[PDB]
């Protein structure tokens, strides 16, 4: 791959029932809570987590790479306050895939201060074909997603050198 | 070596106004949702006010209604609480404690209320009293005071 | 406010329980953390959410909560278990969100005998231009008596002590009501009554 | 466990997978368990698969085993409310080097 044009696919905005603007002090920018700016972390708006549901036929003209997370919680608790309900689930879907994924639960070592995990996934979203999300908690959305440009012979140069 | 120190304590005089602070050390300041909380001197603790991390939102106990001011300056690590029209309730030892959270920082008091304050300080004490300068009526400063403003024992 | 037990006390080895209660708004909604202060310093949190404990933590140390209640217990005891313990919650309340403080509770690990103080009246001296009840000593603290009352103190005896004063409009009623200084050491509650 | 051996640390566990819910119960007790293992990096909730199989060894239930590398200073946790099979054992990597292991029916003279 040689060239990707970025695709605001489903808006932060477009979330009305669930709050988009939490962060971490892992990602913190100047001692400032932050998150992904590509992705969106979803959490109980007004005590209620309702179903999140998003879908994206494509019209960009080409492929498209498609990322999502889902976040495993270090304690029920953690679960209860950010997502309300347990027992949740993630749902990935398109002409070919599917994942309902669960939020495994484990106390672990901190790390960058958090005991809790994001697992991340990815998808090549075929043009004409639609992407279907929909989950009860722990899904971090893609606000965007990669629309292929330009395709060729290149690599991944591994090097400590920099571009003269 | 994570920890808060308040300051500022002191007299002051009833219908005067107090102002304090609190420095915090040894961890990430402006990720932490804040707290005020006073333990008046021999009786127990009392809520005073909490400030959201980012400044965005306050929230002061019923007490407090018109005569507070809570402030922070997030890059000097400061807690900066600023009362009014004072008087012998008042008079308790103050304290800057830090609510904890998950990971995770919002706008949403539903996530910090399953939590709360891992980190205090050794506080600041403040007397209120328009006075100044057996044994009875005395100063200054086992001893109780009355309302006089005024020591004895 | 929530609301606990006035005072307790137990033996090194026994486990100890101490409770908290309060609104449907506060316990009822929100969930309870709970706060233990040792004597002449500030405090530091013993349990948050309910059951779950911070780290630095002994086991023995564990609570719960049901309905609009909740419970502290300390399975086997140390000297170092002596201070006072607060349950606190958000409250949700009107007027705005607020958190919300327990009373208190002080408990004693009884690292001696028991024993009754030796209160004492003294009333107004006749120096008198227009009171001082104390107790001389006992054990445990808590002895709960213009009102004036000083807070339960150590000393070398390794019993402690105290202090109430009152006032005057300098007169005689109460009589015949008198005067009296009452106090309890749950456990008899006690009468010093003197004077005109 | 904290790592203390001042060397990465192999570490196993496994999950067993009983024949029948009543085998599940007379074990475990409560059913609806799991098995939770984490470290700085890993993470693994798994439940315990039950189906009714052919007797091996005279044996329907089976156990399933996972291994990991324990960094030195990270630290491992399991909890579960059940078929947890646990580590009485970790083993610390004392020599390092080009090695390998032989196939062979003979014997060490
Ligand atoms: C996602 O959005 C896409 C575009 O908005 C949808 O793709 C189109 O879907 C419609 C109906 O499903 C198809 O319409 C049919 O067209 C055929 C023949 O059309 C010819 O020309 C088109 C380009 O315009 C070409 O793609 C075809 O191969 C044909 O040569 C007619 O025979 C039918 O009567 C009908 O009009 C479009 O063909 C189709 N576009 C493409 C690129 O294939 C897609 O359906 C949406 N997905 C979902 C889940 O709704
Ligand atoms: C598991 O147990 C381990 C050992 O008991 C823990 O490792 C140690 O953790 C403490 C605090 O988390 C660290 O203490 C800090 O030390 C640094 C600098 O120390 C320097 O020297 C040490 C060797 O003694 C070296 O490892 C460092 O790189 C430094 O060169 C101070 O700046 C801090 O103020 C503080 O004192 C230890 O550094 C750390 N040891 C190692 C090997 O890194 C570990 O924390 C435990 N894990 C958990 C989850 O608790």
């Amino acid at each position: 791959v040689k060239h990707f044009e970025k695709v605001k696919i489903l808006p932060k905005d477009r979330w009305t029932q669930h709050t988009t603007t939490g962060g971490s002090r892992a990602c913190a920018v100047s001692g400032n809570p932050s998150f992904f700016r590509n992705m969106v972390w979803l959490t109980e708006k007004g005590s209620n987590y309702p179903v999140a549901k998003g879908s994206y036929n494509n019209t960009s003209g080409e492929q498209m790479l498609i990322i999502w997370g889902v976040h495993h919680p270090n304690d029920e608790t953690e679960q209860r306050t950010l997502y309300q309900n347990v027992g949740t689930y993630v749902s990935v879907g398109t002409s070919t895939l599917n994942k309902r994924s669960t939020p495994e639960i484990a106390t672990r070592p901190k790390v960058n201060g958090q005991g809790g995990r994001m697992e991340f996934s990815w998808t090549l979203l075929d043009m004409w074909d639609t992407i279907n999300f929909e989950s009860t908690g722990n899904l971090i959305a893609p606000e965007y997603g990669f629309k292929i440009s330009k395709r060729g012979s290149s690599g991944i140069m591994k090097t400590e050198g920099t571009l003269e | 070596e994570v920890q808060l120190v308040e300051s500022g304590g002191g007299v002051v005089q009833p219908g005067r106004s107090l102002r304090l602070s609190c420095a915090a050390s040894g961890f990430m300041f402006s990720s932490y949702v804040m707290h005020w909380v006073r333990q008046p001197p021999g009786k127990g603790l009392e809520w005073v006010a909490v400030i959201w991390y980012d400044g965005s939102k306050t929230y002061f106990a019923d007490s407090m209604r018109g005569r507070l001011t809570v402030s922070r300056d997030n890059s000097k690590n400061a807690l900066y609480l600023q009362m009014n029209r004072l008087r012998a309730e008042d008079t308790a030892v103050y304290y800057c404690a830090r609510q904890q959270d998950s990971g995770y920082s919002g706008p949403e008091v539903s996530y910090y209320s399953h939590y709360g304050m891992d980190v205090w300080g050794q506080g600041t004490m403040v007397t209120v009293s328009s006075a100044s300068t057996l044994v009875k009526d005395y100063f200054p400063e086992p001893a109780v005071l009355q309302s006089s403003g005024l020591y004895s024992l | 406010v929530l609301t606990q037990s006035p005072s307790a006390s137990g033996t090194p080895g026994q486990a100890i329980t101490i409770s908290c209660s309060g609104s449907s708004s506060n316990i009822g909604s929100n969930p309870v953390n709970w706060y233990q202060q040792l004597p002449g310093a500030a405090p530091k949190l013993l349990i948050y959410a309910d059951e779950h404990r911070p780290s630095g933590v002994p086991d023995r140390f564990s609570g719960s909560k049901s309905g609009t209640s909740a419970s502290l217990a300390i399975s086997g005891l140390q000297s170092e278990d002596e201070a006072d313990y607060y349950c606190a919650a958000w409250d949700d309340s009107l007027s705005g969100p607020a958190v919300v403080f327990g009373g208190g509770t002080k408990l004693t690990v009884l690292g001696q005998p028991k024993a009754a103080p030796s209160v004492t009246l003294f009333p107004p001296s006749s120096e008198e231009l227009q009171l001082v009840c104390l107790i001389s000593d006992f054990y445990p603290g808590a002895v709960t008596v213009g009102v004036e009352t000083t807070t339960p103190s150590k000393q070398s005896n390794n019993k402690y002590a105290a202090s109430s004063y009152l006032s005057l409009t300098p007169e005689q009623w109460k009589s015949h009501r008198s005067y009296s200084c009452q106090v309890t050491h749950e456990g008899s509650t006690v009468e010093k009554t003197v004077a005109p």
